[PDB]
């Protein structure tokens, strides 16, 4: 039942900046014997990494930016010059059995807006001959991630029948890309002409637009 | 060298039982440290399972207790997981790691195995091709794509041609409206060599054994 409750939770900065976070426990874990803490981390696709152990021992990893402190109930882990490859999520655990983690902390820089580079998708042929029919629309190397899209079918707008889907932010171009999906069916779909999909940014007040019409059949 | 990944199965049917092995190289089981297993469901959660010492003794999460076991084969340098009365929220992924044992010092976390827990079948994907339409595209830069529809269950891998220029991908997350995934990956390449040179698409889904590739044309 020893928690580790750690905050805060999500955490927006730029190349450089104290990020220095804690984990409070309920209960001694730095100082009662052997057991005291460590700070992993993990790129979105990889099992986490040593950074730190015993409260306050660097790893040979790549010390002196992030620094362990604190000790016997409350903690903090402490990197100066936000690398912009740091990007990950940080964790705590500690050890008086059972060796129980920390909410963890997502980190994401900050870096200057971009609007998005939209591409529209017409349904694939493969697929129309199957009842199904799905619209796709890309939105690429945008930031910040905070959008609205939508879709106008001849005009009207189209709720529910769309999945949308954001990319985590990448280390070469602090970014995001989604991607929006309205499906139908075959059809409701040539039962329509134009194709349009939406998108409002804060990098442009007019809304940008990219659709078409079956204007080829 | 101490290379440990875990290996198991990765779709299951819940109310049964859930069973990986973990095979560690480079060192020896009766050596030291504790060897525990670790999960890790959707973000913002990680849980400790249980270990087993070098001794051969084990520790259990009270949580998971009279429903798991941990055993090994210090012949084979290889450690196992036994989870019984498997149910939904059993789905996450599944890490095993050198833990020192005694308390802590200096771990080793395997690479990873998922495993989801349903009734649904496995189903593979149909690969669709996204293709553009002669605009103002057809002068600057392309943005080609390629959508991965109804699958079952993750993972998915999608590369563009073998592997042979990854610059300028996105690969998008699954979802899903019913119990199929959908995901799609989009790839910008240079407008002045689209249609001449070929764009092919490659998605395998493991679970099925399924491989292929998808050309790209106007």
């Amino acid at each position: 039942d020893i928690v580790l409750t750690q905050s805060p939770a999500s955490l927006a900065v730029s190349l450089g900046q104290r990020a220095t976070i804690s984990c409070r426990a309920s209960k001694s874990v730095s100082t009662s014997g052997y057991g005291y803490m460590h700070w992993n981390q993990q790129k979105p696709g990889q099992p986490p990494r040593l950074l730190i152990y015993l409260v306050s021992n660097l790893e040979s990893g790549v010390p002196a930016r992030f620094s362990g402190s604190g000790s016997g109930t409350d903690f903090t882990l402490n990197i100066h010059p936000v690398e912009e490859e740091d990007a990950a999520t940080y964790y705590c655990q500690h050890i008086r059995e059972p060796l129980t983690f920390g909410g963890g902390t997502k980190l994401e820089i900050k870096r200057a807006d971009a609007a998005p580079t939209v591409s529209i998708f017409p349904p694939s042929s493969e697929q129309l001959t199957s009842g199904g029919a799905s619209v796709v629309c890309f939105l690429n190397n945008f930031y910040p991630k905070d959008i609205n899209v939508k879709w106008k079918i001849d005009g009207s707008e189209r709720q529910n029948g769309v999945l949308n889907s954001w990319t985590d932010q990448d280390s070469k171009d602090s970014t995001y890309s989604m991607s929006s999906t309205l499906t139908l069916t075959k059809d409701e779909y040539e039962r329509h002409n134009s194709y349009t999909c939406e998108a409002t940014h804060k990098t442009s007040t007019s809304p940008i637009v990219k659709s078409f019409n079956r204007n080829e059949c | 060298d101490v290379q440990l990944q875990e290996s198991g199965p990765g779709l299951v049917k819940p109310s049964q039982s859930l069973s990986l092995t973990c095979t560690v190289t480079g060192y020896s089981i009766s050596s030291d440290y504790a060897w525990n297993w670790i999960r890790q469901f959707p973000g913002n959660k990680l849980e400790w399972m249980g270990y087993i010492s070098y001794s051969g003794s084990t520790s259990y999460n009270p949580s998971l207790k009279s429903r798991i076991s941990i055993t090994r084969d210090t012949s084979k340098n290889q450690f196992f997981l036994q989870l019984s009365s498997v149910t939904t929220e059993d789905t996450a992924t599944y890490y095993c790691a050198r833990g020192y044992y005694g308390s802590s010092h200096s771990p080793v976390w395997g690479a990873g195995t998922t495993v989801t827990v349903s009734s649904a079948k496995t189903t593979p994907p149909p690969v669709y091709p996204l293709v553009p339409g002669s605009l103002a595209q057809t002068n600057s830069m392309v943005t080609l794509g390629c959508l991965v529809k109804g699958y079952f269950p993750e993972p998915v891998t999608v590369t563009w041609n073998s592997g042979s220029l990854s610059s300028g991908v996105h690969t998008f997350p699954a979802v899903l409206q019913s119990d199929l995934y959908t995901l799609s990956s989009s790839v910008t390449v240079p407008s002045s060599t689209w249609p001449s040179e070929t764009v092919t698409c490659n998605v395998a889904h493991p679970a099925s054994s399924t491989k292929v590739d998808k050309k790209i044309e106007p």
